[PDB]
C-alpha cells in the first residue's frame, strides 16, 4: 500500500477541491 | 502499536484566521522504504473522511494551497493559512507506515463567538403519554455559548439521576451557539407520586444556576 | 472518476453475521489494496485491514481476527466485509477506500434485537398556566422507534428559523428524539403549530397539533 500511496499525485489535480 | 495522540480536542476559531492542529506519534513512524506515511483527512458531519495531505507535507490532488502538513520525528502539524466555512469539521491525522495503520482521535474545528446565556424551558409528560404508563418530563436548553453545560434534575428538592437523557445539537450555522434537551424518563406511576420537577443547569454566562420548575400539581 | 460503491444499511441481531460489499470503477480493480476502516460515535476510526485482490492476501489488524473476513470477486471488481457474531459494539459504519485515498460512502451497521417499532409522538405544550415573554417555545417528542431515521417538521417544514431537533438517542434498544421550537408568543395559540413526524420503516405518519394545556 505505501507503494500506492507514493502514486497519489498522479491523478489531476481536480479532486477534494472544496475542503 | 504506534499512538496517534491529537491536540487539541477542539479548535475554536474565527473564519479568515490561520489554524494550527498537532499529532504527535508514540514512536518513529518511518516505514522501511525511509518514508513517513502520515496523512490528514478533513470529515464533515455525515461525510466520509477527505484526504488532504498524504506522507506528512504532500498537498493532495485539488486540495486548496491554504492547507498544509508539516513535521518531523513524532511531531506533526496541520495548518490552514485561512480558515473558511467549508473547512469546518473534524480532522484525523493518520499513519500507514507500521502495521496497525492507526488514527489519532480528531480534532474539530469550530466558531468562536462571544459567550451566550441559554434559553431554559421545561415540559411536563404530555397527557397522552401518561395514558400509556410513561412519562418523559423534557428540558430544552437553547442557543447557548460555550458548549461546555451541567444539568442536574430534581424531583421534590432531591436529585434524580437515573432515566436522565442528554442530547447536544451541533454548532448552528446561523448564530454559532450549541443547543441541548435533557429528558427525565419515569413511570408515570411515579410521575403522579410527586409534585416539584426541576431542571437546574449550570453555565458560564452566570454565576447561579438557571433553575426552571413546575408542580404537578398546580393545574 | 474512481468510485467505491458501497452496499446499503443492515440492521442486524446480536449474534447473527452480515457481509458488506463494495464495488470499484473508474481504475483497474486489481492494480491496487482495498482497505477497510471501521468508524463507531461518528469519530474514533480503526484500521480493519487490507485485502490484494489479485491474489487474494490479506493484511488484517490483529484486533479484528475472528470478527472480520476479508474477501473479493473480481469478475465482479468488488470487496467483501463479513462480520461475525455481531455485538453492540460493532455498531458503525464500515468504510472501504483504495489507497486511503478514495472512500466509500460507508455502510451503517447497527446491530439490536429491536424489530421495525413505530413511534409515539407526544406533542410538548408548555406548563399550563404561567405568564408568557415575547417569546414561547414548543416542543415535540418522538419515543421508541427502530430503525432510524425518522423525519420531523413543524407546520409541514414551513417553520424553520427557531426550530431545534436534536439527535437520536437509544433507551432500551429504542431511539428517541426531541424538537423544539420558537415563535413569537403573537403566533401561538392564535396560530396553528403542528409537528409532522414520519417514520418510513413502519409506514407511520403522525402529524400532532399543539394544544394549550387546559386544566379543565
Amino acid at each position: 500500500i505505501q507503494k500506492e500511496i507514493d502514486r497519489l499525485n498522479e491523478v489531476a489535480k481536480n479532486l477534494n477541491e472544496s475542503l | 502499536d504506534v499512538l496517534m495522540t491529537q491536540t487539541p480536542l477542539s479548535l475554536p476559531v474565527s473564519l479568515g484566521d490561520q489554524a494550527s492542529i498537532s499529532c504527535r506519534s508514540s514512536q518513529s513512524i518511518v516505514h522501511s522504504s525511509g518514508n513517513t506515511y502520515l496523512q490528514w483527512y478533513l470529515q464533515k458531519p455525515g461525510q466520509s473522511p477527505k484526504l488532504l495531505i498524504f506522507k506528512v507535507s504532500n498537498r493532495f490532488s485539488g486540495v486548496p494551497d491554504r492547507f498544509s502538513g508539516s513535521g518531523s520525528g513524532t511531531d506533526f502539524t496541520l495548518k490552514i493559512s485561512r480558515v473558511e466555512a467549508e473547512d469546518l469539521g473534524v480532522y484525523y491525522c493518520f499513519q500507514v507506515s507500521h502495521v496497525p495503520y492507526t488514527f489519532g482521535g480528531g480534532t474539530k474545528l469550530e466558531i468562536k463567538r462571544t459567550d451566550a446565556a441559554p434559553t431554559v424551558s421545561i415540559f411536563p409528560p404530555s397527557s397522552e403519554q401518561l395514558t400509556s404508563g410513561g412519562a418523559s418530563v423534557v428540558c430544552f436548553l437553547n442557543n447557548f455559548y460555550p458548549k461546555d453545560i451541567n444539568v442536574k434534575w430534581k424531583i421534590d428538592g432531591s436529585e434524580r439521576q437515573n432515566g436522565v437523557l442528554n442530547s447536544w445539537t451541533d454548532q448552528d450555522s446561523k448564530d454559532s451557539t450549541y443547543s441541548m434537551s435533557s429528558t427525565l424518563t419515569l413511570t408515570k406511576d411515579e410521575y403522579e407520586r410527586h409534585n416539584s420537577y426541576t431542571c437546574e443547569a449550570t453555565h458560564k454566562t452566570s454565576t447561579s444556576p438557571i433553575v426552571k420548575s413546575f408542580n404537578r400539581n398546580e393545574c | 472518476e474512481v468510485q467505491l460503491q458501497q452496499s446499503g444499511p443492515e440492521l442486524v441481531k446480536p449474534g447473527a453475521s452480515v457481509k458488506i460489499s463494495c464495488k470499484a470503477s473508474g481504475y483497474t480493480f486489481t492494480d491496487y489494496y482495498m482497505s477497510w476502516v471501521k468508524q463507531s460515535h461518528g469519530r474514533s476510526l480503526e484500521w480493519i485491514g487490507d485485502i490484494n485482490p489479485n491474489n487474494g492476501g490479506i493484511t488484517y489488524n490483529q484486533n479484528f481476527k475472528g470478527k472480520a473476513t476479508l474477501t473479493v470477486d473480481k469478475s465482479s471488481s468488488t470487496a467483501y466485509m463479513e462480520l461475525r457474531s455481531l455485538t453492540s459494539e460493532d455498531s458503525a459504519v464500515y468504510y472501504c477506500a483504495r489507497t486511503f485515498a478514495y472512500w466509500g460512502l460507508g455502510t451503517l451497521v447497527t446491530v439490536s434485537a429491536a424489530s421495525t417499532t413505530a413511534p409515539s409522538v407526544y406533542p410538548l405544550a408548555p406548563v399550563c398556566g404561567g405568564t408568557t415573554g415575547s417569546s414561547v417555545t414548543l416542543g415535540c417528542l418522538v419515543k421508541g422507534y427502530f430503525p432510524e431515521p425518522v423525519t420531523l417538521t413543524w407546520n409541514s417544514g414551513s417553520l424553520s428559523s427557531g426550530v431545534h431537533t436534536f439527535p437520536a438517542l437509544l433507551q432500551s434498544g429504542l431511539y428517541t428524539l426531541s424538537s423544539s421550537v420558537t415563535v413569537t408568543s403573537n403566533t401561538w395559540p392564535s396560530q396553528t403549530i403542528t409537528c409532522n413526524v414520519a417514520h418510513p420503516a413502519s409506514s407511520t405518519k403522525v402529524d400532532k397539533k399543539i394544544e394549550p394545556r387546559v386544566p379543565a
